């Protein structure tokens, strides 16, 4: 649901 | 011998603090991996 | 000074026990995440 | 009483070393789970 | 294989 | 990308 950097393909794992 | 033993306490404390700080980082990354598995399952089911 | 240094040992022990208890919880959750990745891969391949 | 307190330091040290060794193993497995999630997402997107 | 709360969509990660 | 035991279906999680 909410999170994952708000999308961007995962954001490289929300930047680690 | 008591300053020497108290020096060893400070080193053991400093390492425990490092350990706790690392445990918190591990917990955060583990929470992101749980989110990624939940997201993958949901975007496919 | 020896009851004071022994008080500090009890506090460092109590925190190590907390750390070990947390490590076990982390290992269990990590095992569930491994299971979820294996399950996702298998139910798709 | 100082050999007894120094024995307790050796036991607390030995356990901290075990904890650190376990933390490193956890970090390695966690890195493999991240790789598996990234691989699953990519081989599907 | 075996686990995941015996199914239920994952059981919210067998309840954490 | 690179890793996973170089493939083999995941190699059982590159052997753990």
């Amino acid at each position: 649901x909410g999170x994952x950097x708000x999308x961007x393909x995962x954001x490289x794992x929300x930047x680690x | 011998r008591m300053k020497q033993i108290e020096d060893k306490i400070e080193e053991i404390e400093s390492k425990q603090k490092k350990i706790e700080n690392e445990i918190a980082r591990i917990k955060k990354l583990l929470q992101l991996t749980v989110w990624g598995i939940k997201q993958l399952q949901a975007r496919i089911l």
